[PDB]
RNA sequence: UAUUUGUAAUU
């Protein structure tokens, strides 16, 4: 047969894929079941191709859902394997949008506990978030039970951070309140942190009024502290916008009261002037144009720079 | 582009602008003027060059140091 | 004259 491989190459393959998936919306439903039961016997090393799993994707759909179900069996067994592996992990994500939720929840039962070594994993995590968007949250009550005391460890982390937003964009108020409340502890250093900054910014436009109360009053002191820092400065950045005109009220007044030198370091330095910016444009023209009236002469030292304002 | 910014900030001649890019294909520092530029706080030039607003010894300011100042 | 404006894991 490899006789006509080298009779095709001369006009598992990328070709042979790729024409595979645009032939696929084609041909008859007993070439689709003839394939489909060429494939059941052993895909499990099927799953780890660079091309078959194209092929994969794209008979995940156009097929009878019996397929889908049918070779839904012939993986079992051997998740924890096919899951940090490459190519088995994007067919996982990319199948996991077109099976039924009961063998769904029969994959989510497949691992608990898990999580520690998963999430930890260049593969594992994407999967994860693929999961808490598709899966229904009640059922993913294992992953908010495996944070207990891991919260902190793993906000920080890159691809932690990531399953953090997943998790408290698509749950319930009982799954999102105990990790919510396990952020309001380490609020502090979560900010000062390269990825604690993504979660804290994810929940400024995403979460209940009342946590951004919490946040902002645990901010309060910390102005020019945090606008000079790298990561902090877009908390502040998205942290003034989002905000009620109390609030930004009471920041404006608290930045208003600086020691005119600590305003020429809010212009210079490198972050703050981001926060400036962003202060400007959500401000009402009362305490604006007391802004206006505030730090009118520091302007005098941004014509050489690149801020035309 | 094929061309720097530092030197366009500093509304250098139109030809400087476009004669060389603002850093090297490394990080490193490729503007002539940057390059000149010790800076009075890391001490680092040339290669690893900056301006004060931009060093990584830039420390950071509470109200405190405000208030002694 | 010190002047460039600033963050995220895979086919
Ligand atoms: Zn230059
Ligand atoms: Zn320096």
């Amino acid at each position: 047969r490899s006789r006509l491989l080298e009779d095709f190459r001369n006009q598992q393959d990328q070709h042979g894929s790729r024409f595979i998936q645009q032939k696929l919306e084609r041909a008859t439903a007993a070439e689709k079941q003839m394939v489909f039961s060429e494939i059941l016997a052993a895909a499990y090393s099927l799953m780890t191709d660079v091309f078959g799993n194209y092929v994969i994707q794209k008979f995940f759909e156009f097929g009878t859902p019996e397929q889908k179900n049918t070779l839904g069996m012939q993986v079992k067994g051997h998740v924890l394997q096919l899951a940090l592996q490459m190519y088995g992990c994007r067919v996982i994500q990319k199948a996991l949008e077109s099976i039924s939720p009961e063998q769904q929840q029969e994959i989510v039962h497949e691992l608990d506990g898990h999580v520690l070594k998963c999430v930890k994993d260049q593969n594992g995590n994407h999967v994860v978030q693929k999961c808490i968007e598709c899966v229904d949250p009640v059922a993913l009550q294992f992953i908010i039970n495996a944070f207990k005391g891991q919260v902190y460890s793993l906000s920080t982390h890159p691809y932690g951070c990531r399953v953090i937003q997943r998790i408290l964009e698509h749950c319930t108020a009982e799954q999102t309140t105990p990790i919510l409340d396990e952020l309001h502890e380490h609020t502090e250093q979560l900010i000062q942190d390269q990825y604690g900054n993504y979660v804290i910014q994810h929940v400024l436009e995403h979460g209940k009024q009342e946590d951004k109360s919490i946040l902002i009053n645990s901010v309060r002191g910390k102005v020019l502290v945090l606008s000079q820092h790298k990561f902090a400065s877009n908390v502040v950045e998205k942290c003034v916008t989002h905000a009620t005109r109390g609030e930004r009220t009471g920041l404006i007044d608290e930045v208003c009261t600086f020691n005119d030198n600590a305003l020429h370091v809010m212009m210079k330095d490198q972050y703050a002037n981001y926060v400036v910016q962003k202060m400007i444009d959500v401000s009402e023209p009362t305490q604006l144009k007391k802004l206006m009236t505030k730090i009118r002469p520091h302007m005098a030292a941004l014509r050489k720079y690149t801020y035309g304002k | 582009s094929r061309h720097c910014v530092f030197c366009e900030n500093n509304n250098e001649p139109e030809a400087v602008i476009n004669s060389h890019s603002v850093r090297d294909n490394f990080n490193r520092v490729l503007c002539p003027k940057l390059r000149t530029y010790v800076c009075p706080i890391c001490g680092a030039s040339g290669d690893s060059a900056h301006t004060i607003k931009y060093c990584p010894k830039k420390p950071i300011i509470t109200m405190e140091d405000a208030i002694k100042a």
